[PDB]
């Protein structure tokens, strides 16, 4: 319903955007630059701020990746073939296979790209989308997941109606935008899996918050939503 | 009720296929073995943490309603926390060939290319797997009742081993309250996975999924009270949602714990890739999607 | 300790024999089975008696700390409860053993001829069995706690006391008594003068009546006084009531071997399952000498 | 001491008994005929008759035949080869052998009449001894047991008094008579054994109080009611 305003996530949507140097160096900087945003944007989301400090910080370790994803993802709508960054860089798929990353790099575009540009999804619907993925009363240390959850199923809520007002002429969409939840959480895993090994190694100039969000205080997350 | 022709032909379909392919009674398995009457010691500290939560006292019925009680032994230093890896892969084969079986009788299943058939079925497996055994896991007392077999949870003093995925999985699940046409529908929706690593038919698997996610929604929509379940569908692609986390942890965890210690079936092999072309790379598999020979 | 030299030698005698050929951890009993994974009609509701009685379910483990526990079925299921059987039947056969070994090693009945020491086993086999299953006895959880194995009375409380047997255990298992009082009962029940075919009787009787007399003086020299005064007379009872078990017993067990064979070749011996003294018992007479390995 | 008299058993025991063919009939009607003199015996002891009448027939139903058998056993013992009956009947062994009941004969004569032959067993002993065997209070269906072994005890204390004051020269003479309880027990038993046999075959006499005897009364019930 009203109490969480789809066009208020809309606006927290737009809030924070309106837009082989060694590849994965420049994947991990466009990363480390969105996790901010990130921090932001969840901010803007309705009721977020009013739960537990702690809680958040769970919350946005679990989806941060998903998050991001989905975020760039969408970004890439706008270009014909390949990523498009939050840093304006464009990558594409030969330097993607060249840097050991092409397979994860195919199943973004096939699964996410290809399917966001195809449906038309908005960004109303994005940010609605990610609100739930980053809503997961599923995470582990929560003091209540019961708010987390009703939060969830709230964003559920506006967003069915949304889909139901805007488009009534496609009587699936809601389901088929909800579709798009576990595919994105094996891309978010395989992408972690990434993260990890180009860690091991030490070959990539990591960055200090995403270098906090690979490791399990901590310091830069709790700080950003003292604000 | 209260669908279109073709998605009640999707869901009668499955509950046939279901129905055909699944021994709930569990009488068909048998002649299982049974448990008998220094970065190594890093990894192994890994794969005991992998067993300590995943306890179970195995009991058995007989005939004639004698039953024999197993009961595992407390973690020590070497093999005796690996006493049910045996059985359990005994249990997992016979598990994935029902599955297989279950895939091979669904028609838009069995239209698509061998290939796409190995790699759904390779993607699936375990996830399909964990979805039967929620069908016969009993919340109540934390065991699972297959037929003459229950594999009951041991204690630790609850709030606790729900700090294992998987058992937290199985819990939250069965909380659900699913009817036979909607586990059947959630099975159909992990099979049908475009995601999966080597799709061809991207298109037509896309389509059949959001055919079946479509037809669950419907099923929600139409089968039960309004506003008491309208937000079982969004519990149900969590539970879709926390599967992968499931697979993928499963995965890397077996292999681990056989890179130690081997003791996985050969089809266990095939389904999570354990040493080319799709045909060769899973004879059994393979095999198993051509019939007959009965 | 108020005895004699003579009996004080008894009873360390007897204490080093029980010590020797007793195994209270039951370590050694391997390789034994374990169950499954008209008027012959009239015969099957007298042994369904006999049998619903001594239910026990026999917990097994172990060191790995594993425990694999069997339940037995419910009557019928006709022939189900056959399952222990076997089991039972190997069992009482290494007690069995240990008895006689029990037997071997003691100077006195050694002395004694082989036809007499045959015939003491055979009478008093059971008995001992009996006694030197009550030592590892757990009356509060009413299990027989075997070191590793474990047998524990199944439920059903007052009418687990209708069987003699478990009241004997019970019973024998209030009196808390020292492994003396033990073996010294074990020692009169073994040299029993009325024993069927006993023909050195006098020198039995003999060696009875000193064993009798040591445990006696033992029991007034080693317990309080007069906290242990009706002692002696509450181990007589038990030797008395153990005489009646014995007898019911072999009845029973008879009746059990009538219509479903399952007594080890020894047990047949013992009990007269299927002439001359030493041809009957080759098993028996051929433990009691010394020695083919 | 005072509650269980050696005495008042003694005495027990003397106010009871002062002084073709077929030896299974004979037997028969020996037990039967001692059946009846076994009541009065039984209500001549101390403390045996304000108990319920119920325990008084159930301890008498459990240990008539160890009572008459010792009796027997200590009757024959003036006679040389054979057993004396109470019916004035001189049993012996080639009938015994020939009525089928050999072994069992030999058994009471080699066990029982020739112990109480050497050992010098009185009448006191006896009457002590088959107080012991009388009060079994391990007999199921009793009301109240505690009584029972109470008075098994005082009857063991008197006796062991009794042995240790009359026989000094012999310390192990009390432990001897109770040594003789086991050897009873598996006698009485073989002798039941042939008993219910010999109830099956009906070529002997029926009896009737023997009879009453073995199963599971009314005979018995109404002599305890005086
Ligand atoms: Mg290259
Ligand atoms: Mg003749």
């Amino acid at each position: 319903n009203e109490d969480m305003p789809v066009e208020r996530i809309l606006e927290a949507e737009l809030a924070v955007e309106p837009k082989p140097n060694d590849p994965v160096t420049n994947i991990c900087q466009a990363a480390d630059k969105q996790l901010f945003t990130l921090v932001e944007w969840a901010k803007r989301i309705p009721h977020f701020s009013e739960l537990p400090l702690d809680d958040q910080v769970i919350l946005l370790r679990a989806g941060w990746n998903e998050l991001l994803i989905a975020s760039f993802s969408h970004r890439s709508i706008a270009v014909k073939d390949g990523i498009l960054l939050a840093t304006g860089l464009h990558v594409h798929r030969n330097s993607a296979h060249s840097a050991g990353v092409g397979a994860i790099f195919d199943r973004v575009l096939t699964e996410l790209v290809s399917k966001m540009r195809d449906m038309q999804m908005d960004k109303t619907e994005l940010g609605c989308l990610r609100a739930i993925v980053l809503f997961n009363p599923d995470s582990k240390g929560l003091s209540n997941p019961a708010e987390v959850e009703a939060l969830r199923e709230k964003v559920y809520a506006s967003l069915e109606a949304y889909c139901k007002h805007k488009y009534p002429e496609q009587p699936g969409r809601f389901a088929k935008l909800l579709l798009r939840l576990p595919a994105l959480r094996s891309i978010g895993l395989k992408c972690l899996e990434h993260l990890f090994f180009f860690k091991l190694i030490g070959d990539t100039p990591i960055d200090t918050f995403l270098m906090e969000m690979l490791e399990a205080r901590h310091k830069i997350l709790h700080r950003l939503l003292q604000e | 009720q209260g669908l279109t022709e073709e998605q009640r032909m999707m869901i009668r379909e499955l509950m046939d296929a279901q129905m055909k392919t699944f021994d709930t009674t569990f009488s068909h398995f048998k002649n299982f073995r049974l448990p008998g009457v220094r970065e190594e010691a890093a990894k192994w500290s890994q794969v005991r943490k992998d067993l300590c939560s995943l306890k179970v006292s195995l009991q058995l019925r007989g005939e004639d309603g004698s039953v024999w009680n197993y009961k595992p032994p407390a973690d020590s230093g070497g093999k005796e926390i690996f006493s049910l890896l045996p059985h359990m892969a005994d249990m997992s084969t016979y598990m994935f060939k029902g599955i297989i079986s279950f895939a091979k009788v669904i028609s838009y299943f069995r239209d698509l290319p061998i290939e796409d058939q190995i790699s759904l079925l390779k993607g699936a497996a375990f996830e399909l797997c964990q979805l039967r055994f929620n069908t016969v896991f009993n919340a109540e007392t934390g065991t699972w009742e297959c037929g003459r077999l229950s594999y009951c949870l041991e204690d630790t003093a609850f709030q606790q081993l729900l700090l294992e995925p998987m058992l937290k999985f199985h819990y939250m699940l069965k909380k659900l309250q699913l009817h036979e046409e909607e586990y059947v529908l959630m099975q159909a929706i992990s099979l049908f996975s475009p995601d999966r690593p080597g799709v061809l038919q991207h298109r037509v698997v896309d389509q059949l999924q959001e055919q079946f996610a479509i037809t669950l929604k419907s099923y929600i929509e139409c089968n039960r009270p309004q506003p008491a379940h309208r937000f079982l569908f969004l519990k149900i692609m969590a539970m879709l949602t926390e599967l992968r986390s499931i697979n993928a942890q499963h995965t890397q965890r077996l292999l681990r714990i056989q890179d130690i210690h081997p003791f996985a079936t050969p089809l266990m092999q095939e389904l999570f890739g354990i040493t080319s072309s799709l045909t060769e790379r899973h004879k059994i598999l393979h095999r198993l999607l051509q019939e007959g020979s009965p």
